[PDB]
RNA sequence: GGGACGGGUGAAACAGGAUGAUCCCGCCGAGACCGCCGGCCGCGCAGGCGCCUGCCAAGACCGCCUCUGUCAAUCAAGGGCGAAGGCCGGGGGCUAGAAGGCGAUCAGACACCACCGUAUUCCCGGCCGUAAACGGUGCCGCCCCGCGGCCGGCGCGCGCGU
């Protein structure tokens, strides 16, 4: 009951992937798509497409501070032959999580929902760890009830301070910074020993139907 | 295969796409996509190339599956690849099988140049029960 | 008679302790009287990752790790080699 | 999107596939569950206890030149709680899976292995009142070699370190 069919392969042709102005390198890559027949139309099949691309090649330089970093691009607008994406949501690498963990020391995991500007609505994730003190005479380095509360609470105000409310770009600017991680280590340090401190992950819930000023906006090096 | 039917050249950098492995207890997977997920350029699997069930996920076959979808991307103008290494997971072994190295393997030594690699195994935060029952697979 | 003081688990101070599935089996066991072991291993064999490392166009490139835990039965522990039957005066002893 | 196998085993064979399967990505629905941290850590009368946020009541321990003044210990009868399975009446329906069915193995295999699958597993109200319900050691009280580890609280000392 087989049989064989043409090569798809002949009627393809690719396009390429542009990513926004806050980063370096902004040739993410190429894509295929079929040559419009029919109802079907290349510009309108490659319109949302999502590219998962590692900082450390957005932004060449800086291997071991950009390389455990990912996150991923959604086109909007397909114009001029070329395709224009914005931020859709970042992540690290799964091997950093798994190296993050050791036995003896306890893990504090937070969330909170963040508005924007824009009607973007955010869900950010924040994982820390406690580390031992200099000359600390035991192995573990458990702590109380106490401590653990005053590091949510600081958590949580850092974050409301820091990233309350703030556009897209300047936020992009900060993710690929780490300012955000700066702040919640030497709020948090003020506290207790802090081993590791950092963003785990962010989400995009809910954002307006229509982003053309901002698509507009992220695409141009000098506005930003 | 007409010049607009593959992907242009510049001297920036070269054409980049992802390899995904799929290294099962039962079988391989070596199937290369674009930067998204939504086309594909090659599949291929290990049993289209032995005949004993047995062998499916053996390296051997998982080579010579390697070979020809090499050939068949380089046909379709691809030089870069990005690696996705996988195991079944899903509250599962978690384990790789013996055919992923050998496939890492032939690619390398099929003129593919490498960029990235992470494990793409599905993990959970919470189980669904597994099958066998509270006292296991007995035999 | 009775063969350990510990009984054959690590239980202090407690009624009832949350269940595991071995790995192998998919049999349940307490949680405190599983076999442990952490592991840490390069996700590309030794043998070829020179071959990867001079194949790879970025630059300063390191080699991912997996980070996994594995958890055993007794049975299987034992058909496995993970740990031996040892003698009398043996049993007491504690470091790995 | 792409085009020929895939699943599963010690090895195989039943179920799936040109009505496009397996594989990649994106969205949608529902119901369970709470991972790595996680422990000669801890809480609880025992049975038992692990997502975020908030609310309600409670409890042992330490510290004290606060109060009362024997108000106590243990217990037939009686009362309350009590894993899992099971039952009645209502909800819900994803995983697994007694019964049942089917493929292998065997001399046989109605069992162990593979696959499908009902009750059940989840919530409310209520019965049942059993477990290797184990530290197989009843409760209250006194004396008692030496060394060490961990948890909670308080005090002393200094060169100020958890
Ligand atoms: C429970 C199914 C039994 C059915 N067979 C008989 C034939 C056979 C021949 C083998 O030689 C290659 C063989 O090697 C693994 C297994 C079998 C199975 C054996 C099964 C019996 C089962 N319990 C007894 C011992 C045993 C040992 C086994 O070796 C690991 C085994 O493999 C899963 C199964 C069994
Ligand atoms: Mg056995
Ligand atoms: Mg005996
Ligand atoms: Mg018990
Ligand atoms: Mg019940
Ligand atoms: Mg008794
Ligand atoms: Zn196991």
């Amino acid at each position: 009951t087989q049989r064989k069919n043409p090569d798809p392969y002949l009627k393809k042709e690719w396009y390429p992937v542009i990513a926004p102005a806050h980063f370096k390198s902004r040739h993410i890559g190429q894509t295929p798509v079929t040559k419009t027949a029919g109802l079907r139309v290349a510009t309108d099949v490659i319109n949302h497409r999502v590219y998962e691309v590692n900082l450390g090649d957005l932004n060449p330089g800086a291997e071991d501070l950009n390389g455990n970093t990912k996150f991923y691009l959604q086109t909007q607008l397909v114009s001029d032959g070329k395709c224009l994406t914005n931020f859709h949501g970042m992540d690290i690498t799964r091997h950093k999580y798994g190296s993050l963990f050791r036995k003896g020391c306890d893990c504090i995991d937070v969330f909170m929902d963040i508005p924007t500007t824009d009607g973007y609505l955010l869900r950010v994730f924040v994982i820390a760890f406690t580390d031992r003190f200099r000359f600390q005479r035991r192995k573990n380095c458990h702590v109380k009830g106490r401590v653990i509360r005053m590091m949510r609470a600081g958590i949580y105000e850092t974050l409301h301070n820091e990233l309350g409310k703030v556009s897209i770009p300047v936020l992009v600017t900060k993710l690929s910074n780490f300012e955000v991680n700066a702040k919640l280590t030497e709020a948090l340090q003020k506290i207790t020993m802090c081993r590791d401190v950092m963003i785990r992950r962010v989400k995009v819930v809910k954002r307006p139907r229509n982003t053309m000023e901002l698509l507009s906006t992220m695409h141009d090096s000098n506005q930003v | 295969y007409a010049p607009e039917n593959l992907p242009a050249k510049n001297n920036n950098s070269e054409a980049f796409a992802v390899c995904h492995i799929y290294a099962g207890k039962n079988d391989t997977f070596i199937h290369v996509t674009d930067l998204s997920g939504r086309e594909t350029i090659g599949r291929v699997s290990g049993g289209m190339k032995v005949k004993r069930h047995c062998d499916e996920p053996s390296a051997y076959a998982a080579m010579q599956a390697t070979q020809d979808l090499i050939e068949i991307i380089t046909d379709r103008g691809i030089t870069a690849v990005h690696i996705k290494i996988r195991a079944d997971g899903g509250t599962g072994k978690r384990v790789y099988g013996q055919g992923g190295s050998a496939a890492i393997r032939a690619l390398v030594r099929g003129g593919i140049k490498i960029g990235r690699i992470e494990d793409s195994t599905p993990i959970p935060t919470d189980r669904t029960r597994h099958k066998g029952g509270r006292r296991g697979r007995r035999l | 008679p009775v063969k350990r003081r510990n009984n054959g688990r690590s239980k202090y101070n407690c009624g009832h302790t949350n269940i595991v599935r071995c790995q192998n089996c998919h049999r349940c066991v307490p949680k405190d009287k599983v076999i442990k072991r952490f592991t840490i291993r390069n996700i590309v064999d030794n043998t070829i990752a020179d071959d990867v490392l001079n194949a790879c166009v970025i630059q300063g490139f390191a080699i991912p790790k997996l980070y996994n835990k594995v958890q055993y039965c007794v049975s299987c522990s034992i058909h496995n080699h993970i740990v031996r039957v040892r003698s009398r005066e043996d049993r007491k002893i504690r470091t790995p």
